[PDB]
């Protein structure tokens, strides 16, 4: 299913 | 061998020698150490954090399990920690950028890890991409379990490092930042694998040439091995 090494996350924004 | 620290006892293992605590112990310490990131940057306000004891001597602002916000982050942190059980995660870091989601970082606070064949001697090859040895890899590599207080004085290090680079270091964030939280996983990580909260990218982060760094501290546990730096354009 996953073909990047890569992981990213939903973040926290100001 | 064991950690007798009547504090230590609550976030971490007393034990960190054999490859289920010394994985568990790396998730406890990402946590932790990002929590503090996290609080001493004031990326999140006091009201997300729980004061807790490290040891006797050192106290610290942990993500709050009893609120909304601050347990869907501390999950977060506990899939990518997780993830160290199998050798699956290669580096999670804490990414700070003007815009979501800029690929260019203003700055940076990486865990970066590697994994022992058995035993907990001999270093698993940790590399590129183009086979190249990646950049954290000979600092850990050569590095030996030296029992369990070694691990406790190594996460005492990293707090108070933590505390000491946001506090005396660090110019402030911008009024306006997105920080995220992005990870690598390892060429060993099957293509079924992927942990929860963090989207598959083919893009990592990247930093500026001008880049400026700091070393928070290492970490091993009996099975395990971690570097944790700063990287950032407001030091000083």
């Amino acid at each position: 299913a996953r073909d990047s090494p890569y992981g990213l996350s939903q973040g926290i924004t100001k | 061998d064991s950690i007798d620290d009547k504090k230590w006892s609550k976030l971490f293992p007393r034990i960190v020698s054999d490859p289920d605590r010394s994985s568990n112990f790396m998730t406890r310490a990402i946590y932790v150490a990002f929590s503090a990131v996290l609080r001493n940057r004031n990326i999140l306000g006091q009201e997300y954090f729980t004061k807790n004891y490290i040891t006797e001597k050192l106290k610290c602002m942990t993500l709050c399990f009893r609120n909304l916000r601050s347990n869907q982050i501390a999950q977060l942190l506990r899939n990518a920690g997780d993830a160290t059980k199998d050798g699956f995660l290669k580096e999670v870091s804490l990414v700070i950028t003007n815009n979501e989601g800029d690929l260019e970082a203003i700055e940076v606070f990486s865990m970066k890890f590697i994994y022992f064949e058995n035993g907990g001697v001999v270093a698993r090859l940790s590399t590129d991409k183009n086979g190249q040895e990646d950049p954290h890899f000979a600092k850990l590599a050569q590095l030996v379990y030296e029992g369990g207080d070694s691990v406790r004085d190594q996460m005492v290090t990293i707090v108070r490092s933590v505390q000491f680079l946001c506090t005396k270091v660090l110019e402030p964030l911008p009024e306006e930042f997105t920080a995220n939280f992005r990870l690598e996983y390892t060429n060993d990580a099957p293509s079924n694998f992927r942990i929860d909260g963090f989207e598959d990218s083919s893009t990592f982060y990247t930093l500026p040439d001008d880049i400026q760094s700091a070393t928070i501290g290492h970490l091993r546990p009996g099975c395990h091995a971690a570097n944790m730096e700063c990287w950032s354009m407001l030091m000083s």
